[PDB]
């Protein structure tokens, strides 16, 4: 993975993110003969998503999960989504207790920063806040 | 290794002296060099304080004002000019080196200078 | 407790090296970060942090982009924990101003030298900062030179002027003592007959008092001087204190003579709000 | 400007003893008062320095005992020529001596 | 002169030399013997069920290949060599999070001998994880082990020993806990066996006795006091009821 | 061809050079002159018994191996020429979990000057520890320490030294104070001999005298306890035919004093012994109790 | 095992093994027991935890690492590590609730047909812990079960 | 007094008992209990009242 070029892809509202190194770098390449690179990676992110805590609560968000890429920007590197982007496994073992998954949605953007236009990618969970434990904590 | 000073003499009273010492066995730009006086069977008074390398000196209160102390790197020595002299400067002036956790472990010969 | 704040930001760095000049290809290139420990790039440092990171989620967040002049730009993502010391005298009605200090370590004065890249406009993204307890009202850059016993060092300091909302602290710390303070005053429309009731009542409203003051303290760092909310926090202590203290002081002279009982139980229904209110007036003027 | 009051001024004493020469500062200096011995028309001589540490060229019957504020040194099996003067100066901050102690047989 | 020939020494110790190999890799087993200056036992959890001690911890053993004859003295290099040397790989079995310390550099420490002999020592602080039984809570006594063992090279390719075997752990003495005491310390060799070897071990233990006055104070006087005031309900007269049970209730409260 | 005498210069000076010996190896014995300038002092701990610091830390000595003649006079290098060179291996020998800064580079200086002598300085944050005393709780003054020496090298190889005059060294900056809780009044240096397993070394004291500030305190205990028992004391004033409500006075002071008291007790660590507030917290204690069974006996 | 995070942490010696026909020779001894810095230097299987959450791979002091190499080119190579798992927990009957935490672990970016594990002793013998490995204050463990399948990714 | 305090009682158990079981959205058997209990208390004040 360090010998050929790999895109700096990296993720705009985490505040705190860390790839998997046990045993060994959780990482995999697949080169074709075509040249098409496949690079995959396991993550987790702390990603960050402002909560208008009002009908709280009572209240639904949908906060993302946004990447682009540092250096290159439109010019230089395009993303875009597959038709089988974003895929859940089986999202009951999750560990949302407040909260419960209802969907998904994605979307490409373009942002204007000081060194340029980025094409910047994001993933919106939309989440439900289930009130079983504020209900027999306050209620 | 070893500091030399000048040789003992006479001045009148209102003028400047400047007195010398010179070092041999070592590098002045190394360590600090203090000029210390002492009166007849009295205690050691220190004068001034000066760093050859960077060229900051300091005085004793006493002093300051009334003695300058300056260096040459190039020939390995340290100088002490007095101005304004009064007769209560009549003394032995030593020229040190700092070194071995502050102790001031070289001294010179110590030269006489007396006020007339 | 900390006195401290976070930020990420977008650090961009930008100088003209003339080693990294070419001019065969008309395009800017931009270079896998990699590189960055193959050129020069300055020892910028940040002299009030305590704990930074520069992020590497996919590969390390940083850029490197060379310009056909020899102009080199350079970025970071950074998250910087930042130390800023607070004055708290004024809690929760205060506004707090803590900079973040950036510089050279290595290179003095005389060997680099520091600006704001537009010099107005060279600190974007301040005014999009949504903090829940703050409120971000006003942002300073400032150049200048710093002396240090190794040479001068040109130096930078961004400055977030922030200011506390109230709309937490009134509904979660000030109401709750203004009812004690209320339902203390309570006890006078009670007859001077049930000792039992008044007694608990004032003794139970101190007990309030007591039992907030400790879910505040479990909140704050511990620092010397008076806040405004311990000022009112004593305030309606001794207001508290005082009604029970009135409450004895009639209780004490009622069986020698029944006139001064309900002189006091008036006097105190009546002078009890008007002193408190007076009291509230000048906290409110004298710290907003 | 730490004052350092050296005590006593002079001592009689007679061969072969052991002596005692005490030392005090006015502020705090931390193992920073060095011993030196002066002979009569002679530059002084670094005996003790740290506060207790024997110079390369000394005897061994010279021997240092330090504090906060109080110094001595202590001399044992004295010798015909330990005479001379003995001063104690600080060096925590910019130096200065005590008035001295004659020692004389 | 007196520098050079040292750099062409290490020089000529330092090549043609294979860190994969500890020494007499196809021989009798290498002998490594310990020391630890325990600088503070930091912080005894009980809710993490561990203990933090910062350490001196030194290693002994001979290489045959790092044994110079031209300079009579003894070498301290700077630690990066470490990384060209061949050092045990002893870890600690019970440990939870450690480190070597890295300021102002690495704080670590070799040192040569002319016969062979090479010196090894580390800065380490390590949350070496104990189970305490806490059934007789706060007046109870802790007995504590850090385990020394070497991962890799079994007990007939390595051999770990105490060096002095009772005065090889010293600072014991001069360290304070807040809430415990030390009572008494021991050095344990052993051989411990696992799927894959037999390994050589050496082990720390330490006994703690806690202290009673801050628990006293904190937490036995008070309960004691409201057990007494629960005593006053008896004096109070049966016929005021109020009062009798506003003090039960409270002191049941409280 | 400005820059080519540079990395000539830089390159010939590295040209035969191990930076695994320390200059005069078996020559002299290597003279560390140290300096620290205090930037910050940090939060100091009590329940962890510890103290937190940012120093620029400051060390020269002489490498004759480094001298060099080119159109400079000193070389302000990159903090990668110091690793590339000997360096002395100073640690402290009280600190918990120190770091060096790097951002966004390694926070480290080295200047070499043309006749060997190098400056080479650091930034860095070190978490100490600090062994109090707190029978004065809170009216008690410490002098948290800082010791460093090398590590590996005794006195017969690296001697450490201060720059300036001992009582100038250790510099603390003015607005440098993230003190909350204690009151940095001066600072001490020293300079002694540890012995250790592997030989004697230089160790190089600092102190920091701290004066804890009371203000806060007595605000939040010592003022609610003279309350209670000025509380506790307003029911003697009461008339005895009136039981109930000296009754509720009495218990429910104490139960103020059990709230007040466990909450107190998240302040300081858990020491052993009994600190000042803790005798004033027992002797009103018993002033409330001794309230309490005085109503009884009427 | 932390009830707040859903998790447990499990310190563990993770022993593999494999045969390289690369990696035979013949010498005096018949198995070279190696460092920690010849497993960078050679291949190592690609195992990760499938529900690992944020695990530890010790390197004190040395790298807890071992690797020995047989003459007929087999491998063993053991490591070290703290595994930090993520075990859901479905809290009804708390606290008289019985949990089973897993532990899953396979190959990342070797398929099916590439890497196979296996266990190198019998199933219900292969899964070992120690006798005095407990550091559970709150549960008390009952016994072991590992299995062995397919996941379509 | 009896039934008030009784109550307190029952919600500084249920909070420092609450703060024990992590954030979960549904009722476990410990809730149950502390919920059943409560009613009970609360019956006995009920009854104290029409009393
Ligand atoms: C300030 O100073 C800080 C401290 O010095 C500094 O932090 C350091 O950052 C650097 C650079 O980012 C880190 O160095 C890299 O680390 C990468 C992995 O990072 C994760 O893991 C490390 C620990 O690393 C060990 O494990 C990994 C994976 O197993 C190894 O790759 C490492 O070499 C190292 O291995 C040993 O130690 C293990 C135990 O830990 C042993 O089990 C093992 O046996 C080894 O002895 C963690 O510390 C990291 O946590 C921190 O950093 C993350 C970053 O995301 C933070 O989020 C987090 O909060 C922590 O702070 C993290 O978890 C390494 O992969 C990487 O190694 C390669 O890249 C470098 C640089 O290009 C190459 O020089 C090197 O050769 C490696 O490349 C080879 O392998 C890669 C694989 O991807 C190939 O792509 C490449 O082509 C090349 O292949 C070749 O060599 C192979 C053998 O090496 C061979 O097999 C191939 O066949 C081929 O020939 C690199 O080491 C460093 O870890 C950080 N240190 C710490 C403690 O944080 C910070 O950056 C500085 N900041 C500034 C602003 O200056
Ligand atoms: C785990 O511990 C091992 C060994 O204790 C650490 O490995 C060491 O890693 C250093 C940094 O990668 C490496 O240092 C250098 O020197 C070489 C040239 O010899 C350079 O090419 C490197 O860039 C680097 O400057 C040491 O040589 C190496 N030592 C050994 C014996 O392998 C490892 O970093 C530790 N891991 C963590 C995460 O801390
Ligand atoms: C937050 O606190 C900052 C530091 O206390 C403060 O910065 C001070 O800002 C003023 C101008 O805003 C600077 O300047 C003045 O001094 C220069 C010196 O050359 C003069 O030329 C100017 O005419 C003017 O008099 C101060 O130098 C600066 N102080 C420091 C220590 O940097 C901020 O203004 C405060 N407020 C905010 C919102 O950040
Ligand atoms: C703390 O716990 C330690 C472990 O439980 C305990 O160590 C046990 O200590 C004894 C005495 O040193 C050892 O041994 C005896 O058995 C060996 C077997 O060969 C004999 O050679 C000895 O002469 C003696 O009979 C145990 O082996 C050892 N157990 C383990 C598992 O290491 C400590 O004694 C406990 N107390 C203290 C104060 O540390
Ligand atoms: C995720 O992204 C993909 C690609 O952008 C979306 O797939 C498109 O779906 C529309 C119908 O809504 C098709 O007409 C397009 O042809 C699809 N494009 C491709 C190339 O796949 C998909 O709808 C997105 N899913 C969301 C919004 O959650
Ligand atoms: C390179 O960047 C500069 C400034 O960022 C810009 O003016 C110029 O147009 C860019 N070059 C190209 C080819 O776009
Ligand atoms: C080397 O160390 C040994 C033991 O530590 C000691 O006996 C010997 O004297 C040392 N060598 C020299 C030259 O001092």
């Amino acid at each position: 993975v360090g010998k050929i070029w790999i895109p700096d892809t990296f993720f705009r509202n985490s505040k705190k993110a860390d790839a998997h190194w046990i045993t060994t770098p959780n990482r995999m390449l697949r080169i074709w003969n075509d040249g098409r690179v496949l690079y995959t990676l396991r993550l987790t992110i702390d990603a960050e998503c402002q909560l208008q805590l009002h009908n709280f609560p009572m209240d639904e968000h949908s906060c993302p999960l946004e990447f682009s890429s540092y250096g290159y920007p439109r010019e230089e590197i395009v993303y875009q989504w597959k038709r089988s982007s974003v895929e859940v496994g089986d999202t009951r073992s999750w560990r949302l207790y407040q909260f419960s998954f209802v969907g998904l949605r994605n979307t490409t953007e373009v942002v204007k920063t000081t060194s340029g236009d980025y094409v910047v990618m994001s993933v919106y969970f939309d989440l439900s806040r289930r009130m079983g434990y504020f209900t027999i904590q306050t209620y | 290794v070893q500091l030399q000073q000048s040789g003992a003499e006479l001045v009148k009273p209102g003028a400047s002296v400047k007195l010398s010492c010179t070092a041999s066995g070592f590098n002045i730009k190394d360590t600090y060099m203090y000029w210390v006086k002492q009166r007849p069977e009295q205690g050691l008074e220190w004068i001034g304080r000066i760093d050859p390398a960077n060229g900051d000196t300091k005085y004793d209160p006493k002093f300051q004002g009334k003695a300058t102390i300056t260096t040459d790197t190039f020939s390995n020595t340290a100088y002490l000019q007095l101005s304004s002299l009064t007769s209560e400067d009549t003394a032995v002036y030593y020229c040190a080196r700092k070194g071995l956790r502050w102790a001031m472990d070289y001294w010179g010969q110590g030269t006489s200078v007396t006020v007339s | 407790v900390n006195m401290d704040y976070t930020l990420t930001m977008y650090f961009q760095q930008a100088w003209r090296d003339k080693r990294l000049s070419y001019n065969v290809i008309p395009l800017n290139l931009t270079l896998d970060n990699r590189v960055a420990d193959q050129l020069w790039v300055p020892d910028t440092y940040f002299l009030n942090d305590k704990k930074s990171f520069v992020h590497g989620v996919t590969v390390k967040n940083r850029m490197i982009r060379l310009h056909p002049d020899g102009t080199v730009l350079y970025g970071l993502r950074i998250t910087t924990t930042a130390a800023c010391m607070m004055d708290l005298r004024r809690y929760p009605l205060d506004e707090q101003n803590c900079t973040l200090e950036i510089e050279s370590y290595g290179y003095t004065t005389d060997d680099i030298e520091f600006y704001w890249r537009g010099d107005d406009n060279a600190v974007t993204g301040v005014t999009k900062i949504e903090l829940p307890q703050f409120s971000i009202v006003d942002y300073k850059l400032i150049t200048k030179k710093v002396v240090f016993s190794t040479g001068s060092y040109p130096r930078l300091s961004l400055s977030f002027k922030l200011k506390r909302n109230i709309g937490y602290f009134i509904l979660q710390t000030y109401m709750p003592s203004i009812l004690i303070t209320i339902l203390s005053w309570v006890s006078f429309w009670i007859n001077y007959d049930a000792s039992a009731a008044r007694v608990a009542l004032g003794i139970t409203t101190v007990l309030t008092m007591t039992t907030i003051n400790t879910h505040l303290r479990e909140t704050l760092p511990k620092i010397p001087y008076v806040k405004a909310i311990d000022m009112y926090l004593m305030g309606c202590f001794v207001f508290v204190f005082m009604a029970l203290l009135e409450y004895a002081l009639v209780n004490y002279i009622f069986f020698s003579q029944p006139a001064r009982a309900a002189a006091i139980d008036r006097w105190s229904r009546i002078f009890f709000p008007v002193v408190f209110s007076f009291f509230n007036i000048v906290y409110w003027l004298y710290y907003v | 400007n730490i004052v350092m009051t050296q005590s006593p001024k002079s001592m009689s004493m007679s061969v072969g003893e052991r002596v005692t020469l005490s030392c005090k500062a006015s502020e705090y200096v931390g193992t920073y008062v060095s011993w030196y011995q002066q002979k009569p028309e002679q530059s002084p001589k670094l005996l003790i320095y740290g506060a207790s540490n024997r110079y390369t060229g000394v005897p061994d019957r010279f021997t240092g005992s330090g504090s906060a504020t109080d110094f001595t040194l202590t001399i044992g099996s004295v010798q015909a020529e330990d005479l001379a003067d003995y001063h104690c100066g600080q060096s925590y901050s910019y130096p200065t001596f005590g008035a001295g102690t004659k020692l004389e047989l | 002169s007196n520098m050079s020939l040292v750099k062409e020494t290490v020089d000529r110790l330092l090549k043609g030399y294979d860190i994969r190999l500890r020494p007499d890799f196809g021989g009798p087993p290498v002998a490594v013997g310990m020391n630890i200056d325990i600088a503070s036992i930091d912080m005894v959890s009980e809710v993490n069920m561990d203990y933090t001690l910062t350490m001196y911890f030194q290693q002994a053993w001979r290489d045959k290949r790092l044994s110079y004859n031209v300079i009579p003295l003894n070498l301290t290099l700077d630690n990066r060599v470490a990384d060209q040397l061949w050092v045990p790989d002893t870890y600690f079995l019970n440990d939870k999070k450690s480190f070597v310390h890295g300021v102002t550099v690495k704080n670590r420490m070799i040192r040569l001998h002319p016969d062979g002999t090479v010196l090894y020592g580390l800065r380490i602080t390590t949350t070496a994880a104990c189970m305490m039984d806490l059934r007789r809570y706060p007046l109870d006594e802790q007995n504590c082990t850090l385990e020394i063992e070497s991962y890799g090279y079994t007990t007939d390719d390595i051999e770990f020993y105490w060096r002095g075997d009772d005065n090889a752990v010293t600072g014991v003495t001069k360290i304070e806990l807040p809430q415990f005491s030390i009572v008494d310390y021991k050095l344990i060799t052993k051989k411990v066996v696992f799927s894959t070897g037999s390994y050589p071990r050496l082990s720390l233990s330490f006994k703690l006795k806690r202290n009673i006055g801050y628990f006293i104070l904190q937490t036995y006087m008070p309960s004691i006091l409201i057990t007494i005031l629960s005593w006053v309900s008896f004096w109070i007269n049966y016929d005021a009821s109020a009062a009798r049970v506003a003090l039960g209730i409270t002191t049941v409260l409280t | 061809d400005n820059t080519t005498v540079f990395t000539r210069i830089l390159d010939r000076l590295l040209d035969g050079y191990d930076n695994r010996l320390r200059p005069g190896l078996g020559e002299r014995v290597t003279e560390v002159k140290t300096d620290i300038f205090v930037t910050s002092f940090g939060p100091v701990s009590d329940h962890d018994m510890e103290y937190t610091i940012d120093v620029f830390f400051r060390q020269s000595w002489k490498d004759e191996r480094l001298k060099f003649k080119g159109p400079m006079t000193v070389l302000r290098l990159n903090n990668l020429m110091a690793s590339k060179i000997w360096t002395p291996d100073t640690f402290f020998h009280n600190g918990k979990k120190s770091v060096a800064h790097n951002m966004t580079m390694p926070n480290k200086l080295l200047r070499i000057t043309e006749d060997g002598t190098l400056l080479y300085t650091m930034r860095l944050t070190v978490r100490a520890e600090c062994p109090m005393h707190l029978e004065d709780f809170p009216m008690d003054a410490h002098a948290c320490p800082l010791k460093f020496g090398s590590y590996a090298y005794t006195r017969a190889e690296v001697v450490y030294e201060w720059t300036r005059e001992p009582a100038r060294s250790v510099v603390v900056a003015e607005d440098g104070s993230r003190l909350n809780q204690y009151d940095l009044l001066g600072q001490t240096v020293d300079s002694g001999i540890v012995q250790s397993s592997t030989g004697e070394y230089v160790v190089m004291t600092t102190h920091f005298h701290l004066k804890r500030k009371i203000g806060y305190f007595v605000i939040q205990t010592y003022l609610p306890c003279i309350m209670t028992v000025i509380l506790s004391q307003v029911s003697f004033w009461l008339n005895r035919e009136s039981v109930p409500a000296r009754t509720v006075f009495g218990v429910t002071t104490v139960l103020t004093m059990t709230t007040l008291s466990i909450s107190a007790r998240n302040s300081l660590p858990k020491v052993a012994y009994a600190t000042a507030m803790d005798w004033f917290i027992a002797v009103c204690y018993a002033f409330v109790f001794s309230a309490l069974i005085e109503f009884a006996t009427v």
